[PDB]
RNA sequence: AACGAGGAAUUCCUAGUAAGCGCAAGUCAUCAGCUUGCGUUGAUUACGUCCCUGCCCUUUGUACACACCG
């Protein structure tokens, strides 16, 4: 992630790998990854695996594979939680659009 | 009140350790414990020996056991000797100056191999635990260490500066980098452990534990499991015990050796290409007599190996080293268990042995000892008389340390020195009783079958006519001494049998020892039963009675001194000490002071007036047998199983400022390196990067950022409030920068963005109220940024949040077999629903 | 400092002002009139009227000059 | 959910979600784990 | 003939407190060389800090949201 910040995710081919991915080995990706997002700080690599799972994987055959209605229950609320943190993120990033338009305001 | 020190030692030839061979054979050198041996193999008669630099046995020398010279390597074109102690000291000595020159201190296990290019003096050091370090001499200072083995080290081979390959027990073989200055390679050389590395520029030779060898290959190819390393060779049956140490030379035919764990070494050969042209045909032509081909695949290793032939040596071997000469004669030095050199020969052209047997020239065995030691004695202030388990009887003179005659008897338990003609007396468990001489020719006489069990004390008067022993047949024999021959005087019978005996020195009472765990006393001219002591709780193992025969000192396995009065037969004092179990105690021949030796390698000197340890003696590491003291000046003697003999003569800023301060020197810099920029824009100096910036290796970025994470999450609010205004315009400049460097940024978001945004609301006022067009641009760029990124991360969140739920809604629609009775669905969806538990308070 | 040690300069609070004024002036009464033929209402007015004159006479004055002007040389 | 405590026997799940192997781990380390386990236990 | 408010060190104290002034008693232990009651008069300067001196406590969220860290 560190270097592919500069629909590609990732470097291409480790794109191709996970869409190769098997489905023992995605059950163990989810389970690795709910523990990371479970941390509030990891959750930005947790985001990242997921989304590729969801860009490359047929949904239909990853809700037929077992257990991962136990994972995704697990998932969910932790990033609904993240998601209204990021929302007071930006809302405070207007306060530096303010500070902004009144030094504008003032010249 | 007189102290005590060591003066010297004797016997040790070559202790459990490496051998080495300076060519003139040539001149060798070996380890005694806490020294090096140097001698000649014509001759025989020590050149020298070393030792370290404070002599022991003194307070300023520590309590402990010595750390014993594990290893030793010579350079003669530095003619530098590298030692290497057990508890993982390192020093170096010279052959003609014979000083220590620097001493290192990197390991805390036993040193196994040393290996240096001291053509670079890069010294590549291995001791018992898992760390290969690698030193530079001249700086004086470990230049390096890699550690990723996991048992030990008993395998190395280094290379140039480039290549390090090592072999360890836990059975691995890695290969190292030392300029990526880490690992590159790992196979799994053998079932259990592996010890054996040796390497020829291709082909390398590895001995595992099942009698048996790998050969492999070596390359430096590009890839990254295989081309480095492969695993040609497999070969069977040098001797069934497991395979320790391989050794490397030619002279033209190469030969090698493999030391085993018994007394023999396997010594093979390799040919060369014509023959093995010559061998592939004739294999060839018993093919045509590829399967089979894939059999000679497995036929490689005995294809290129040839038996040269196997030396069987005497009763174990330790040590091994080659001397070759002339493709005609092949000459090894050999030393073993107990201390022997042993220099062989094989004779050889090229094609056969010409003997079966190889000749087991120039043995050297004379100041060895040969053998497990087992007792002591003394004589007269002029020589020392040490018996030893073969029958080896050796008298030696104080003054010079050198031998006089030699006897043989067998396994003996037991000697005394007889001061009329200078006899000395020995009796052997297998029970018989000995006495042999000095001047006079070597056997005086044999009193055959002494006893059916086996004699285990024996002692004399001071008449010299009656001797008095002990045999473990229920049985105490006295002795009378007819002109020069003997006859029995008496035998007693006991219930239990006898461990020990002794009579009174000014000869008035007698003691035996007994395994009912007692102590009785009869006397010189009756036998009356005068005294019984009880009390010892184990078999007591050694009796003293004092000058004047008015002190009793009684020695017990169960590890206490205890002192007894002939008065009436009372213990005066016990005392508990020596924590292995004591194995003799002696008194001193004028007063009541006295020296014990005990199974964990301490010598105590004790005054009994006072009944204290004055002193402590730590001298050795083995077993402690015997103990004499002297007649007359009182020095002490002791024999310790490591066939060794010792003699003793008497004598603050805060957060935010901390911040601050570092924001202020990463600014600094990156304000340089922009006038830098601008004024190379003219050109159409770099600034000096500082010490702090080049020895952490960070950019100023993560320098501050370093900063900021170290500071904690409740000083932080204090600090950002404690810092002023300029430091504030040079905060905002380096959040600028990061926009620039967008990847130190998605890490530390959340910190950036909490930081920033509490800075600008306390500092509002001012920041606002002020006129900066560089400011504003700023602002606006990581306003810009900032949207970016956390637009960026929300799309991220709100995608997989939209994503998970149409999953999971697919699932139920799937395998939610509904009940279309609505108040049975509420009953069962709350009934099968999440529940969990808290506990409250009423 | 740990041994290095020396004065230095800050400022300071009205109340610190205030209290530090006051002691001052009504000590400097005092020691006027300690072994003298004047008392200490005499001696305080004569001193008071001088300081509200701020002319360079009075001890409160000489000591507030002498105290900024410490601060001055080891600033 | 709250990640819960290592369900196989050669991994160790901390409470902040990282998880780690008997396999991947620096002997020190493992030593440090060890001591941690060992002051958690001792309250406990 | 000593003596003009009592050095070096050292001890204590943050409001009806330091200090000053007296009147009463004399309670089964102590106190008359004194001890204890009661009233009068009533201040200056701190009310913050862990930087020094020392002292302790915690280094495992465990307690049930939200938040915070991890």
């Amino acid at each position: 992630l560190g270097e592919s910040r500069s629909e590609v995710i990732f470097n291409e081919e480790l794109d191709q790998a996970i869409s190769i991915l098997n489905d023992e080995q995605l059950i163990l990706l989810m389970k690795r990854c709910r523990d990371w997002n479970t941390n509030a700080k990891t959750h930005t690599i947790a985001q990242r695996t997921i989304r590729c799972i969801l860009m490359h994987h047929n949904i239909a055959k990853l809700s037929e594979i077992p257990g991962m209605v136990k994972i995704v229950d697990a998932i969910i609320p932790y990033t609904q939680r993240h998601f209204t943190r990021v929302d007071n993120l930006v809302e405070q990033s207007y306060i530096l659009d303010y500070a902004l338009v009144e030094m504008d305001k003032l010249f | 009140y007189q102290r005590f020190e060591q003066a010297a030692a004797f016997g040790v030839i070559a202790s459990n350790a490496n051998c080495v061979w300076i060519p003139a054979p040539g001149q060798l050198i070996t380890s005694a414990l806490e020294d090096v041996n140097i001698w000649d193999i014509k001759t025989g008669d020590l050149v020298s020996k070393l030792s370290d630099g404070l002599p022991p046995g003194a307070s300023d020398a520590r309590g402990a056991k010595p750390a014993e010279c594990t290893y030793l390597e010579a350079h003669k074109d530095t003619d530098l000797l590298a030692v290497g102690y057990a508890d993982g000291v390192i020093k170096v000595w010279d052959l003609m100056s014979k000083t220590v020159l620097l001493n290192f201190n990197g390991h805390k296990a036993a040193i196994t191999l040393l290996q240096f290019d001291g053509t670079g003096t890069r010294l590549i050091s291995g001791s018992k635990d898992s760390n290969i370090i690698v030193w530079d001499l001249v700086g004086e200072v470990g230049l390096y260490k890699l550690r990723s083995h996991k048992d030990s080290i008993t395998g190395f081979w280094c290379q140039g500066e480039d290549w390090l390959i090592s072999t360890s027990k836990d059975g691995m073989i890695k290969l190292w980098d030392l300029k990526t200055h880490q690992c590159i390679e790992t196979h799994i050389a053998h079932t259990g452990e592996c010890w054996g590395l040796a390497v020829k520029d291709d082909l390398l030779i590895t001995t595992g534990t099942d009698s048996q060898v790998k050969i492999w290959k070596l390359d430096i190819e590009n890839d990254k499991m295989g081309g480095k390393l492969t695993e040609m060779g497999i070969f069977e049956k040098q001797s069934k015990q497991r395979g320790l140490k391989i050794e490397f030379i030619t002279n033209k035919t190469s030969f090698f050796y493999i030391q085993n764990a018994d007394k023999t070494i396997e010594t093979f050969r390799i040919r060369k290409e014509e023959e093995i042209a010559r061998g592939l045909k004739k294999r060839e032509k018993r093919l045509k007599e590829e399967e089979i081909a894939k059999s000679i695949k497995e036929s490689y290793s005995s294809f290129i190996l040839h038996p040269f032939q196997t030396i069987r040596s005497l009763y174990k071997i330790k040590s091994a080293s080659w001397t070759t000469v002339s493709s005609s004669k092949l000459e090894l030095v050999l030393t073993t268990s107990s201390n022997t050199i042993e220099y062989y020969s094989i004779p050889y052209e090229k094609r056969d042995p010409t003997s079966p047997a190889p000749l087991k020239t120039h043995t050297i065995e004379l100041q060895g000892q040969r053998t497990d030691v087992r007792s002591i004695d003394i004589s007269d202030d002029n020589k020392l008389l040490a018996t030893a388990s073969n029958g080896s009887l050796k008298i030696w003179n104080i003054k010079t340390h050198k031998c006089i005659r030699t006897f043989e008897c067998g396994y003996a338990l037991t000697c005394k020195f007889l001061p009329g003609g200078l006899l000395v007396i020995l009796g052997t468990r297998n029970g018989e009783l000995q006495l042999f001489d000095l001047a006079s020719s070597s056997l005086l006489d044999t009193i055959e079958d002494a006893h059916d069990a086996a004699i285990w004390s024996l002692d004399l008067t001071s008449d010299g006519k009656r001797l008095v022993t002990g045999s473990a047949d229920k049985t105490v024999k006295f002795w009378d001494f007819k002109v020069l021959k003997l006859h029995h005087d008496t035998t007693l019978e006991l219930t239990d049998d006898i461990l020990c005996v002794r009579v009174s020195p000014d000869d008035r009472y007698l003691a035996i020892s007994l395994l009912d765990n007692t102590v009785k006393v009869f006397f010189l001219d009756s036998m009356k039963f005068y005294l019984s002591l009880y009390g010892h709780k184990l078999p007591v193992l050694s009796i003293d009675i004092s000058f004047d025969s008015k002190m009793i000192i009684t020695s017990s396995a169960d590890k206490n001194i205890k002192i007894w009065g002939l008065d009436f037969g009372d213990c005066h004092k016990s005392l508990f000490a020596h924590q292995d179990s004591i194995m003799n105690v002696k008194f001193l021949p004028q007063s009541h002071n006295f020296f014990s030796c005990s199974k964990d390698a301490v010598v105590k000197y004790w005054d009994g007036e006072k009944f204290e340890c004055i002193q402590k003696l730590y001298a050795h590491q083995s077993e402690v047998w015997a103990l004499a003291v002297a007649t007359d000046g009182g020095f002490v003697v002791s024999s310790s199983h490591d066939h060794s003999i010792r003699i003793w003569e008497e004598t603050s800023l805060k957060a935010g400022e901390r911040l601050m301060e570092a924001l202020d020197l990463g600014i600094a810099e990156i304000e340089g390196l922009e006038a830098y920029n601008r004024d190379m824009k003219l050109w159409q100096i770099k600034p000096q990067g500082n010490a702090v910036l080049i020895a952490v290796n960070k950019t100023p970025e993560q320098y501050i950022m370093d900063t900021l994470l170290r500071i904690r999450m409740s000083q932080l609010e204090d600090a950002l409030m404690v810092m002023p205004f300029s430091y504030v315009l040079k905060f905002l400049k380096f959040i600028d920068t990061v926009m620039q460097n967008k990847t130190l940024l998605h890490s530390h978001l959340p910190l950036i963005c909490k930081n920033l945004f509490f800075i600008i609301k306390f500092n509002h006022k001012e920041l606002v109220s002020q006129k900066n067009e560089e400011l504003k641009l700023q602002i606006n760029r990581v306003k810009t940024e900032l949207r970016s990124a956390l637009k960026s991360t929300e799309d991220d969140l709100g995608f997989n949040v939209q994503g998970l739920k149409f999953v999971k809604q697919q699932w139920n629609l799937r395998h939610n077999y509904e009940f279309v009775d609505e108040y049975d669905q509420q009953e069962k969806e709350s009934n099968s629903a999440r529940k969990r538990v808290f506990g409250t308070v009423i | 400092g740990g041994g290095a040690a020396r004065r230095q300069a800050v400022d300071v609070s009205p109340l610190r002002r205030v209290n530090q004024a006051i002691a001052l002036l009504t000590i400097g009464a005092r020691e006027a009139a300690f072994r003298n033929i004047k008392t200490i209402a005499e001696t305080l007015a004569e001193e008071l009227i001088n300081a509200a004159k701020g002319s360079s006479t009075s001890y409160a004055i000489k000591k507030k000059d002498e105290l900024e002007r410490v601060a001055k040389s080891n600033r | 959910y709250n990640v819960g405590k290592a369900e196989k026997d050669g991994e160790i799940r901390l409470k902040n979600g990282v998880a780690m192997s008997k396999e991947e781990l620096t002997r020190e380390d493992k030593n440090r784990l060890r001591r941690a386990l060992k002051r958690k236990r001792s309250k406990a």
